[PDB]
């Protein structure tokens, strides 16, 4: 449907699912390396 | 040794300190049972906290005299991981996120109504413009150079 | 009286935001367009004149409210069945403290997970559920996922008959305007039954599961809730009643039904709290006086009474016509209705929340002390909110739908021809209670700074008894056995008997004593009530008009001001008087809830020993230090605050971290206070500048936020800041200790 | 008492003058625009000062301006 | 945050390099820099060690009183 669509490009909508996806990878890259204080590499 | 600091891995302070998170940790081991759940959730915050301990004493930061590591800024090529390193990262990723939305704020512009297209975003547009901010330094530094950058 | 498909279910609407007002559909030229969308969300009356479509739009809603409440219920069953230790504590109420949070560890947050007592990790909750699942005879966890079942059911059918009663069948006018029969039905039937239904409940699953679990047999030994009722043997062994049936119900021999339907009073010595055959008694009587209330107004058949009728025959020779219009007056405005609603839960609120920590109604309630003052301090704040709300929307209808043209009522139009009167009394009246009752604090201060403690007014120096509320107690006292015969204990224990009721070693209630110092903390209540009341009452009679703007009523309930003349007119609308009382109300509230603290933890709580001599937790130093505002901010504020301050590096780090989260958002709220908006419209215009340089400027003009939007953020930050430092400060000082 | 102030940017809509609250403002006949009228100020010693004719003036910035001035019995909006 | 949860070794500590190094240059030596007034084969203390620099090394280098106190994060 062309007007759901449109609906889902709306502010909100897209911020919140881009700011989800934001959060969640950030918590999986802490989870994986925890604890991270300098940039050995 | 900057300003008086000792090393990680050749202070007694952060020993002490190991020793006593692992020895508050351990305190409320004794009142579960081996098997239960809570112990196995203990066991792995307590060798957590070992790794993490080991992990800071192998990368060669500096202790104060509170046993705690310190930051230098200035630029020494021995400590260049805890400040340049991640600042150009920042500084990359920032002006690929500034590219990029002033690359959607620029494309929209000679349409009737931008107005329209900043609360309902034209997704195809933007995801053909995310892929370019890839390159944002070349792009910047060529703009700036043709004087396109600044309007006038 | 309903009408087939109204309204098509599209997703058209969706796509064109503000399709509700002609004005914000047109679209964003600023960014004020994107908060107006927000705040003429649900202003139904805004969009359309039609009374018919306002009545559908307002009966759709209730429907998505009960299912959200239905979802959080359905949430609070489901977490005490999987992440909770409500099966340990059943077994050691006293000892154990209940928790249904837990948390996942990954920045090391796992330390929230403090040890609660039995082999359990996890956050304590001081909601009170357990108590209110342990009087309803819940053993096991299946049950728990039966009712989140249940109530997750109950959410979907709700959102159905939302939806449906709006797109496919909508009722008429006609049908909402039915009083008598929606008050017949509500009466009759909805609390009337809903009350037998209870007392049904409790009779035959909470009596006997209760009666096992205080015998101190195991939960899991005791049989299921079904087998009491297939058997009628277990019972009959319990209850010897039961062996003769409902004989005697029909018979009126209903003396045989004393054993499990008493009129004891007081309190259960094994668990702390009420007993439940008072509750099943109290119950099934309600449900009687409830049943027969429902059949006093007149319907279809005649017999009954009209509320018109009633109405118009009351008045007076100091009134006039007296109540006559008042019918037509609320059939047709929805925000008299609401106002009245508003303020009544408000009240009942209020007393709720004195009534239940007085009379524990659960067992092993009244020796938790953390569930007891959050439940205290939030019934009290959501009274406070609604009593608020109810001026405000009061304020609404005089400005919109007052008509008296087609509408009069004498009694409306008495009131507003002497309004002067009211207001000038009202004002000498809050200036006299806080002269005579914030000028005694000052005096003390003065007295023992000056180092005269003889010349202060204190219970060693010059008494102000409370000499009726102790005639009160007295009374109260000796009310068993004389004023009420059929009673073997007082209703309270705080009345002053002399009998102290100790479970688990703790101090669960006993006698309340009244000195000079409950004195001075009434009448400052007295004085915050009234400086409220007249806030709102000069908000509400003022709406219209005034000597300063004759034609108040053409710029809206909702306008900043009319303009630097007359000398200024800033806040002159009702709004704004709401806006004003909502800091009067904050304060207050905050007053009530820590005089009950203090009180409660000096003079009520603490440990009882072997040979019965009581330990407080303050020490009784309530009566001696209260008296003067330094004994406030040392013995309350700065003695009690060493909980929270010192709570880095254990479990209650959370309260710790919200104390300076909650301080950073109250001061953050002044900014928007005591500023105005041409100075931040003035600084935007020098940000929007460099912006057009670098060819980023947004078509979307940026625009300072409005004055009453200003204002709103204001009063929302500071009350959400002082209302979260409280609790934390609360709950950090009282889970402790 | 207040002084208000016309110029001629003015339009000649009428905008000002039905919002007064009081009796201020008129119109005259005039020559320099479509309309061919322009307000007046006849009547300042009643200004009270709450600037409605400023948020009623379609020109870009006002053709009609309140300075507020030394206050008096009837600027001051007293019925004591 | 850090300290909330328990973990100190956790904190983003700077110490104030370019204060610290002024402080050296004014001829305290409780950071091991070794700059200027701080080194004793300079040009500068060289030519001032005979008029005023005893007197102000003394108490510069006392640390029971207010002179250039010691700094950290
Ligand atoms: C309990 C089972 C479980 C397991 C083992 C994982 C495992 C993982 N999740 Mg994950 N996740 C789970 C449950 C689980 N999740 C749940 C219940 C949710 C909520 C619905 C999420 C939401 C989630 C998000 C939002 C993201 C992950 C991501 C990841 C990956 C992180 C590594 C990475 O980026 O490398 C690269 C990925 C791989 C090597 C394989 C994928 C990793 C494979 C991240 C990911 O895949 O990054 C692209 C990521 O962004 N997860
Ligand atoms: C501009 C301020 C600022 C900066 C520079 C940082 C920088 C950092 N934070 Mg951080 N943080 C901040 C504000 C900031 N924080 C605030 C305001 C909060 C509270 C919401 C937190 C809460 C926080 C947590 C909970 C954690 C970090 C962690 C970290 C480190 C990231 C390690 C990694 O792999 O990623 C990094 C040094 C992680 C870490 O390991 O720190 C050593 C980590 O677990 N931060
Ligand atoms: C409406 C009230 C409400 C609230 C405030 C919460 C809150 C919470 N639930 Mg929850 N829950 C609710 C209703 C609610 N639930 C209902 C009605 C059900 C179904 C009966 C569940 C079923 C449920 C499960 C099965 C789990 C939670 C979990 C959680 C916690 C982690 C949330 C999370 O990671 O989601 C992230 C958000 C997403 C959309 C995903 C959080 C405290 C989790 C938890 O505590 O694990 C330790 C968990 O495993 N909930
Ligand atoms: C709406 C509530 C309600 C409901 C559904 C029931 C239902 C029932 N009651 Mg009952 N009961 C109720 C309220 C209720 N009672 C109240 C308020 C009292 C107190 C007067 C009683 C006193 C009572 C007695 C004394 C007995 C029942 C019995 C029964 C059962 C056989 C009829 C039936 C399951 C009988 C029973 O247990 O038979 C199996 C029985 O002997 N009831
Ligand atoms: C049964 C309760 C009830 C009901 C049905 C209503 C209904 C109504 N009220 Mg109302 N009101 C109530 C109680 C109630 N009120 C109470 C108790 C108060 C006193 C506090 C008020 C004070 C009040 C005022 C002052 C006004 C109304 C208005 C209105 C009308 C428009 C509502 C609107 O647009 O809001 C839109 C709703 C919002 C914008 C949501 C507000 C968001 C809250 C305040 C912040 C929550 C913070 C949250 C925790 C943070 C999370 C944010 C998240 C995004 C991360 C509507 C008829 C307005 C009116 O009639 O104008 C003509 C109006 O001006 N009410
Ligand atoms: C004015 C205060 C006052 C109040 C609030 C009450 C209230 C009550 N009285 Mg009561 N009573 C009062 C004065 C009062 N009495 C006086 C002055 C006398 C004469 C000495 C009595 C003599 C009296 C008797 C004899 C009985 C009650 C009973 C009761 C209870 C039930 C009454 C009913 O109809 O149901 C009720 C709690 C009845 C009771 O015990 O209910 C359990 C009962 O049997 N009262
Ligand atoms: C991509 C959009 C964009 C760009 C290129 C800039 C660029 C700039 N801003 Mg800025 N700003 C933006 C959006 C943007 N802003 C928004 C949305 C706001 C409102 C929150 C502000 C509020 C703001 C203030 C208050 C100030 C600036 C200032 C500045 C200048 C100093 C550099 C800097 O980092 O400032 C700091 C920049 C910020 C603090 C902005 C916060 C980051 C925002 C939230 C990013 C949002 C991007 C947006 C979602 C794009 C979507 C793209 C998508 C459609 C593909 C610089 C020219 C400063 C200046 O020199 O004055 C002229 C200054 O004082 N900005
Ligand atoms: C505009 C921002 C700003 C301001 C007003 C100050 C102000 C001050 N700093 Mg300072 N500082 C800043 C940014 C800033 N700093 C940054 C970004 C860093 C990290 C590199 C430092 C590191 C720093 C140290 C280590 C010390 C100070 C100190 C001081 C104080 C003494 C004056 C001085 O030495 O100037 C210092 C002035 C600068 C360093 C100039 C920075 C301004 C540029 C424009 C910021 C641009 C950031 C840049 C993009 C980073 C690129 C790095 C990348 C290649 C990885 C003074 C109050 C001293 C003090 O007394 O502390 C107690 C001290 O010892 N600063
Ligand atoms: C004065 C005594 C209390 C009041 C009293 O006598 O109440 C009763 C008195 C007379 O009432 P009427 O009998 O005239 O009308 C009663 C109404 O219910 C008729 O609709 O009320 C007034 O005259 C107004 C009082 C306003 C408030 C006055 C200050 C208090
Ligand atoms: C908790 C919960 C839940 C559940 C609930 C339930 C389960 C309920 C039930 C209920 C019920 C289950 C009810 C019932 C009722 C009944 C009734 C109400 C009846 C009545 C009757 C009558 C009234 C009668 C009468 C009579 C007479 C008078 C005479 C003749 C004889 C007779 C007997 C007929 C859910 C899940 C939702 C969720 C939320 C929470
Ligand atoms: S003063 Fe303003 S409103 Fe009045 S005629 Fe001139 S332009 Fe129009
Ligand atoms: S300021 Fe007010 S009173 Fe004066 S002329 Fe304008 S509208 Fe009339």
């Amino acid at each position: 449907m062309r007007d759901l669509k449109t609906y889902l490009s709306v502010a909100p909508v897209l911020s919140t699912l881009w700011f989800g996806s934001l959060a969640g990878l950030l918590i999986e890259i802490n989870r994986l390396f925890p604890d991270a204080l300098t940039f050995p590499f | 040794d900057i300003s008086g600091l000792t090393p990680c891995k050749d202070s007694k302070q952060f020993a002490k300190r190991e020793k006593q998170q692992i020895k508050k940790l351990e305190s409320s081991l004794k009142l579960y049972a081996p098997e239960s759940a809570p112990a196995l959730a203990l066991n792995a915050q307590i060798e957590k906290t070992k790794r993490r301990f080991d992990n800071y004493g192998k990368y060669g930061l500096l202790c104060g005299s509170d046993g705690l590591p310190h930051l230098i800024v200035n630029g020494d090529q021995r400590h260049w991981g805890e400040f340049i390193t991640p600042g150009i990262l920042f500084l990359y990723i920032a002006g690929w996120i500034g590219w990029v939305g002033r690359s959607y704020l620029i494309a929209i512009s000679g349409e009737k109504k931008p107005a329209m297209k900043e609360i309902i975003i034209d997704v195809p547009l933007a995801s053909r413009i995310i892929f370019r901010g890839f390159i944002w330094p070349v792009a910047a530094y060529r703009e700036f150079l043709n004087g396109d950058l600044i309007a006038k | 009286l309903v009408d087939r498909d109204p309204i098509k279910t599209s997703f058209e609407e969706w796509a064109k935001p503000g399709h509700f007002s002609r004005t914000i559909a047109k679209g964003p030229d600023t960014t004020t367009w994107i908060w107006n969308l927000h705040a003429d969300a649900h202003d139904f009356d805004s969009h359309t004149s039609d009374l018919e479509e306002i009545s559908r739009k307002v009966f759709s809603a209730h429907f998505g409210q009960l299912s959200i409440i239905f979802l959080w219920l359905s949430g609070m069953y489901f977490h005490g069945a999987r992440f909770s230790n409500y099966e340990a504590w059943l077994s050691d109420p006293t000892h154990i403290g209940p928790s249904a949070q837990v948390v996942w560890p990954i920045v090391g947050q796992e330390i929230l997970n403090g040890d609660v007592g039995g082999g359990f990790r996890g956050i304590q909750i001081t909601s009170g559920f357990f108590q209110i699942w342990r009087a309803s005879g819940i053993t096991s966890e299946l049950q728990l996922y039966c009712t989140a079942i249940g109530a997750l059911v109950f959410a979907a059918l709700m959102l159905f008959a939302g939806w449906f009663h709006y797109h496919k069948a909508a009722p008429k006018l006609a049908w909402f305007q039915d009083v008598e029969s929606m008050l017949n039905h509500h009466l009759a039937g909805l609390l009337g039954l809903g009350s037998l239904s209870w007392a049904g409940h409790q009779v035959h699953v909470s009596l006997p599961i209760n009666q096992f679990l205080n015998a101190g047999v195991d939960p899991k030994e005791i049989p299921l809730p079904h087998e009491f009722i297939l058997n009628r043997d277990l019972l009959a062994q319990l209850y010897p009643s039961f062996a003769e049936g409902a004989t005697p119900f029909f018979t009126l021999n209903w003396s045989k039904y004393s054993e499990f339907l008493t009129f004891r009073g007081g309190l259960d010595p094994v668990t702390g709290g009420l007993w439940l055959t008072d509750i099943a008694h109290h119950h099934l009587a309600i449900a009687i006086l409830f049943l027969i209330a429902g059949h006093m107004y007149r319907t279809n058949w005649g017999i009954g009474h009209g509320i018109k009728d009633i109405l118009e025959a009351h008045k007076g020779p100091f009134t006039g016509q007296g109540h006559k219009g008042l019918y037509e007056i609320l059939t047709t405005s929805w925000h008299a209705q609401l106002s009245l609603n508003l303020a009544m839960l408000g009240s009942l609120t209020i007393i709720v929340a004195h009534h239940m920590y007085s009379m524990p109604p659960y067992p092993y309630l009244a020796t938790d002390y953390a569930t007891q003052l959050s439940l205290f301090t939030h019934h009290m704040w959501i009274g406070g909110f609604l009593i608020v709300g109810a001026a405000a929307h009061a304020a609404i209808f005089m400005v919109r739908d007052y008509d008296p043209t087609n509408r009069y009522n004498d009694l409306l139009d008495r009131v507003l021809r002497h309004r002067d009167a009211i207001i000038s009394h009202l004002n000498w009246v809050c200036i006299f209670l806080g002269f005579h009752s914030f000028g005694l604090y000052i005096h003390n201060d003065t007295m023992s700074a000056l180092g005269r403690p003889q010349d202060m007014f204190s219970d060693t120096a010059i008494q102000l008894q409370p000499v009726f509320a102790q005639w009160i107690q007295n009374t109260h006292a000796l009310a068993p056995g004389v004023t009420a015969p059929g009673e073997t204990a007082s209703t309270s224990l705080t009345w002053g008997g002399g009998e102290l009721v100790a479970v688990g070693g703790k101090v669960a209630l006993l006698p309340i004593p009244l000195g000079t110092a409950d004195f001075l903390v009434h009448h400052i209540h007295a004085f915050t009530i009234h400086v409220t009341v007249l806030i709102l009452l000069k908000g509400v009679l003022f709406a219209r008009s005034s000597r300063l703007i004759p034609d108040k009523a053409n710029l809206g309930f909702r306008f900043p001001c009319d303009g630097p003349g007359r000398g200024g007119t800033c806040q002159v609308s009702a709004w704004d008087h709401v806006f004003l009382g909502l800091f009067w109300m904050y304060n207050a509230i905050s007053v009530v809830i820590f005089h009950f603290s203090w009180k409660m933890q000096s003079d009520v709580w603490g440990s009882i020993s072997d040979q019965g001599v009581v330990t407080h937790i303050t020490g009784g130093n309530f009566a001696q230090s209260s008296i003067t505002i330094n004994g406030w901010l040392r013995d309350f504020l700065w003695a009690q605050a060493s909980q929270v301050i010192q709570s880095y590096g254990s479990s209650l780090s959370a309260y710790g971290l919200f104390f300076l989260g909650a301080h950073f958002v109250w001061a953050f709220s002044l900014m928007f206070l005591f500023s105005g908006r041409g100075y931040w419209q003035e600084l935007i215009e020098s940000i929007v500048w460099a912006h057009n340089k670098l060819k980023v400027a947004p078509a979307t003009q940026p625009r300072a936020l409005s004055i009453i939007q200003g204002r709103a953020v204001g009063v929302t930050h500071y009350l959400l800041g002082g209302i979260a430092t409280t609790w934390a400060f609360f709950l950090a000082r009282i889970i402790a200790v | 008492s207040h002084s208000v102030k016309i110029y001629d940017t003015c339009i000649g809509c009428t905008q000002c003058v039905r919002a007064c609250p009081t009796d201020v403002l008129e119109m005259i006949p005039w020559d320099g625009c479509k309309a061919k009228q322009i307000a007046s100020a006849p009547r300042t010693e009643d200004c009270v000062g709450c600037k409605r004719c400023e948020s009623a003036c379609p020109t870009d910035f006002l053709s009609v301006r309140v300075y507020l001035w030394h206050e008096t019995t009837r600027s001051m909006g007293l019925a004591y | 945050v850090m300290l909330a949860f328990g973990t100190p070794e956790k904190q983003i500590l700077i110490e104030p390099i370019f204060a610290q190094w002024i402080q050296s240059a004014h001829g305290k030596t409780s950071y091991g820099f070794d700059v200027l007034l701080s080194s004793t084969s300079g040009p500068a203390f060289n030519a001032g060690r005979s008029i005023w620099l005893p007197g102000w090394l003394n108490a510069i280098n006392e640390n029971s009183n207010s002179l250039f106190l010691t700094i950290g994060p």
